[PDB]
């Protein structure tokens, strides 16, 4: 039969008073009782997340801009599982609506780049603000939220000091509140980092390839923040998710040159000039490198050790060199065999031309 | 005439489990020998080794059946499951049934004793 | 002869289940020594044909019995002598 | 405006350079062929260029349409393995390549010309300076072009290369027929 | 520049104009099997080509002579008057003799693609 | 005369230092042929005469006939082993 991983009981009581009795052996027409805000479930952790969400019957509410981003969500649940309500942070009654009913939630919302709407902190502190006077006007039991790593108040990149700034408000809103520090996230069809290095003609660098992080695997991610929705020991704690071994660029380009078995090619050109290329290619309509993100190409990963890792959840991350394989095996041309050479006399025992 | 497809073997039930043996240990080798071509054709995420292992695993399932004819059905089934797999004809949604170990873990609470179980409704 | 038993005792503790680290020689039985079982006598030798580039018939496989005859069924060139 | 196109044919002659080293360069035997096509092309503008168009045309409808289509066709049918252009095959080559190029360009050059002092033939190969008067007659009173007049005597003058031309072309056929097909019997 | 130079330049150095329109407007995030290439499909390291009859290649390397034919009609039918009931008598035993190459094509059956599971066509003779 | 020699040579020196392939041999043969009919026309609009392009375009219907046999005699050798390899003609 099937089982609820997920839970550690079937009966669940929440922080808000509401009794929540699981139905089922776990499958998709099973039902955990638990219903669940996630704010950026479009994205590329977000869809994770939902997923290991509904496939044990988590009533996922997704707040959406785009119709058409989204419905592969669909997919991931039973009828009535996985529900869309259209949000914008500029329209409370939005999300208002979206956490009314919900024992959890999650804002991973984010941008690496600022766009004619939204800056670095319209995004992430404004935001963020937003979500967590709505979570506090509905007294929901669980609200879990997703800062970015190197986050601190005042830094060199606006991205880092907005979210810090994020990680505040929330905070001081929200005391229940857990918030979860992941380092750069690796996967299929990532954002910046792997999908990036194996397609790119050229990458850059204005430092050397020399910023340090422990990257981790988005699926673990996404596991961590499943375990901490369900365990209540997680209230008003820092989580840094960060992974196993500590790599450089330069390394995971090395390493992804050897999966891939062709050159990536990259140039290292100073700082002055591919800052001002970055800002010139923000006036496209299409997401490109942003300048913040060359100067966060200066800032190594600075883990704070009195946040909460892994280990207090149980879970042991992958890292990057055992599945850098599976995930960019598809970029891997394969030229040709190995050494046709002593294929020659057997070769010669068959018909090639049919008479 | 239907002709037989690449991989097929005449079903032909054996009289004694002294030709039976020697009939599963050729068809021990031919999955060993076949495991590099069950790796290049489903595009799989896991070592060769793990397949080997896997075969000697399902291999030593039926390792103390004693009844002859049992030991003939479980025979052309794996033969059957050989030419299969030989042949691309299961896809990998099929093959990686055998792997469900390779696939990540499946959340936190997997109970092993009566107190979770209970707590989760399986004693 | 030098070309062939160094690679063939290679791949006789690459192989994990013999209990022994070091017990493998010229004339070890794969059986008796008790290092394999019989299921075991195929994946050694599948080892040992993929090590050299080769593939053993079913009558030559089943008599590769013990490093004696791997090395003299090595010993007749199928190919990487 | 007037000297913009003078030097189409030093441009022509560029081209071909480049074009042979990317046919001895190229990593797969298709991308040669590609090349030895622009090759043509090349040879096709240097022909309109000194006045011989219908030869261009020519060139265009036999070489690229038929020959290189057949290489095409038939590495597209059969494996050619290849080695790619390296350092540690190759570079040996250099010094007999390199003396080579310099021998054989320079007789090539030298044996156009009739001058006995050896250095002179080169230095008259090179006496490329003065340009060419063209006067014009009214003697032509037909419309004769160069394909007419190689109809004219290839037919009347020369009629035999024809009829020999013709078992050429028997050979083509007949060839290829008993080299490539089996008779039952 | 004349009109014929013109189009003969502008349409290559054009022709790339919707290309690019088509590469700036349209979508492009590729998933694997989005760059994948069939319902089902695999082949193991084999081969690298496929055994082919031989009027697959015949057809190609008896164009070559044929085209080269045909091509060496165009003088005469440029020269036609001034090659007149010579060169006429010229071109017709010029077309007899590729004829007879066509007649060797035509009775070796060269371009005929022949099939080897043949129907049994042997009567059924029982000894008794 | 310059654009011809230098096809000529250039494809003279990729037909001997060739150890990548045959079909290079094929396609240098044939550059060569293109070359020597280059000089021959460029002298036949010189002296303003017809020997030389009547010997041009003998040499690309003698050319063809040549390429044709050659790649019969490929396929051939190609029957017989199944595989042109690096070396080995
Ligand atoms: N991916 C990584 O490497 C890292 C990510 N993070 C953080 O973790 C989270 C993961 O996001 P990621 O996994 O990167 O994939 P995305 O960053 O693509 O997820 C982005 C989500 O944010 C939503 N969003 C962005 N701006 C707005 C806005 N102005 N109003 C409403 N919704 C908005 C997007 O909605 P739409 O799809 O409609 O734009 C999408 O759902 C983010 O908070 C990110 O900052 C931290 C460290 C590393
Ligand atoms: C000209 C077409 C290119 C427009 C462009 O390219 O302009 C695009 C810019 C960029 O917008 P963004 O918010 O920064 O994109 C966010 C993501 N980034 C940061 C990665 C870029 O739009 C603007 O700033 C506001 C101008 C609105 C222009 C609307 C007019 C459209 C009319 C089209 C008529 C055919």
């Amino acid at each position: 039969m099937n089982s609820f991983e997920n839970l550690a009981q079937d009966v669940n009581i929440t922080r808000s008073g509401k009794t929540l009795i699981a139905k089922g052996t776990g499958g998709r027409s099973s039902r955990t009782g638990y219903t669940a805000t996630v704010f950026g479930a479009n994205g590329f952790l977000g869809s994770y997340l939902t997923a290991k969400l509904a496939k044990h019957g988590t009533t996922v509410v997704v707040p959406y801009r785009e119709e058409m981003a989204k419905r592969h969500l669909k997919v991931t649940g039973d009828l009535g599982v996985v529900n869309f309500l259209e949000m914008d942070l500029r329209n409370l009654e939005s999300i208002d609506e979206a956490v009314r009913h919900s024992d959890i939630v999650v804002n991973l919302i984010g941008r690496e780049y600022e766009t004619k709407n939204f800056n670095y902190y319209d995004v992430h502190v404004e935001g963020a603000r937003r979500i967590a006077e709505a979570v506090k006007k509905h007294n929901i039991a669980r609200y879990i939220h997703v800062s970015a790593f190197n986050a601190e108040i005042d830094s060199p990149s606006e991205f880092n000091h907005t979210k810090g700034l994020g990680e505040q408000v929330t905070k001081d809103i929200v005391p229940w509140a857990t918030i979860v520090r992941p380092a750069p996230m690796f996967g299929r069809e990532d954002k910046w980092f792997l999908d990036r290095m194996a397609r790119s003609p050229c990458l850059v660098s204005a430092n050397k390839f020399q910023e340090t992080s422990n990257p981790v695997h988005v699926i673990d991610v996404a596991a961590a923040l499943e375990r901490i929705c369900f365990d209540d020991s997680t209230v008003a704690q820092t989580f840094e998710l960060y992974g196993p071994q500590k790599f450089t660029q330069k390394q995971i380009i090395d390493m992804v040159s050897e999966t891939l078995r062709k050159e990536v090619r990259h140039i290292e050109l100073p700082k002055a000039l591919y800052q001002a290329y970055t800002k010139a290619t923000q006036a496209i309509w299409w997401p490109t490198y942003s300048p913040d993100q060359v100067e966060r190409q200066f800032l190594s990963q600075k883990i704070d050790p009195s946040a909460k890792t892994f280990n207090d959840l149980d879970l042991t991350p992958m890292e990057l060199p055992d599945l850098m394989f599976k995930l960019i095996r598809p970029y891997r041309v394969n030229t040709f065999q190995h050494d046709v050479s002593q294929l020659e006399n057997k070769e010669k025992t068959f018909v090639h031309i049919l008479d | 005439a239907i002709i037989a497809t690449a991989f097929a073997e005449t079903v032909k039930f054996s009289g004694s489990k002294q030709e039976l043996q020697k009939r599963t240990l050729a068809l021990y080798r031919q999955f060993l020998r076949g495991a590099p071509t069950f790796a290049d054709l489903y595009e799989v995420q896991f070592s060769i080794p793990t397949i080997r292992t896997k075969i000697r695993q399902e291999f030593e399932r039926h390792r103390f059946v004693d009844d002859l004819s049992i030991q003939n059905v479980l025979y052309a089934k794996g033969h059957m499951e050989y030419q299969e797999c030989i042949n691309f004809w299961k896809q990998q949604a099929q093959f990686l049934k055998y792997f469900p170990e390779e696939d990540d873990i499946q959340g936190r609470h997997q109970p092993s004793n009566f107190v979770d179980k209970f707590l989760k409704n399986r004693a | 002869r030098p070309d062939a038993e160094k690679r063939i005792a290679a791949v006789l503790e690459s192989f994990d289940k013999i209990s022994n680290p070091a017990a493998i020689t010229p004339t070890a039985s794969f059986a008796k020594d008790l290092n394999l079982d019989s299921l075991d006598t195929v994946e050694v030798v599948v080892a040992i044909e993929e090590e050299f580039g080769i593939e053993i018939p079913d009558k030559e496989a089943d008599e590769i019995k013990s490093v004696n005859q791997a090395v003299e069924y090595i010993l007749a060139q199928p190919d990487a002598k | 405006m007037m000297y913009l196109t003078y030097y189409f044919i030093e441009i022509t002659i560029f081209l071909a350079i480049l074009c042979t080293i990317f046919i001895i360069s190229a990593k797969n035997p298709m991308v040669s062929i590609l090349y030895m096509i622009a090759l043509f092309v090349i040879a096709a503008m240097y022909l309109y260029l000194i006045g011989l168009g219908i030869f261009s045309l020519l060139y265009i409808m036999i070489y690229i349409g038929a020959i290189a289509v057949l290489f095409l066709f038939i590495i597209t049918l059969l494996d050619i393995n290849s080695t790619e252009l390296s350092v540690k095959s190759n570079i040996r080559d250099l010094p007999l390549v390199l003396i080579s190029l310099i021998v054989l360009t320079i007789s090539g050059l030298m044996i156009y010309s009739n001058d006995s002092i050896l250095i002179n033939k080169l230095l008259e190969a090179f006496g490329n300076d003065y340009n060419t008067i063209i006067t014009q007659d009214w003697f032509n009173i037909e419309n004769t072009t160069l394909l007419t007049t190689i109809g004219n005597v290839l037919l009347t003058n020369n009629a035999f290369i024809l009829l020999v031309l013709a078992i050429v072309l028997l050979l083509g056929i007949i060839g290829p027929i008993s080299i490539t097909m089996k008779h039952k019997e | 520049m004349n009109t014929f130079i013109i189009f003969i330049i502008l349409i290559p150095i054009v022709g790339f104009a919707l290309l690019a329109v088509n590469i700036l407007l349209a979508v492009y995030k590729p998933y694997n099997e989005k760059l994948g290439a069939f319902e089902c499909g695999l082949t193991s390291f084999n081969q690298t080509r496929l055994a082919f009859n031989a009027a697959f290649i015949l057809v190609a390397i008896l164009f070559l002579p044929f085209d080269l034919e045909i091509s060496t009609l165009l003088p005469y039918v440029m020269s036609i008057y001034l090659v007149s009931n010579y060169g006429f008598t010229i071109v017709l035993l010029f077309l007899l003799i590729l004829i007879i190459g066509f007649v060797y094509e035509i009775n070796t059956n060269a371009l005929k693609i022949n099939k080897h599971n043949k129907p049994n066509t042997d009567s059924l003779i029982y000894k008794l | 005369m310059f654009i011809g020699t230098i096809i000529l040579v250039l494809s003279f020196l990729g037909f001997v230092f060739n150890r990548r392939n045959i079909i290079l041999a094929f396609i240098c043969l044939e550059t060569m042929l293109l070359g020597i009919n280059l000089i021959l026309l460029r002298n036949s609009v010189l002296f303003d005469d017809i020997s030389g392009s009547l010997f041009a375009i003998v040499i690309i219907i003698l050319a063809g006939v040549e390429s044709a046999i050659g790649l019969s005699l490929l396929v051939s050798y190609y029957r017989l082993r199944g595989v042109i390899n690096s070396y080995g003609i």
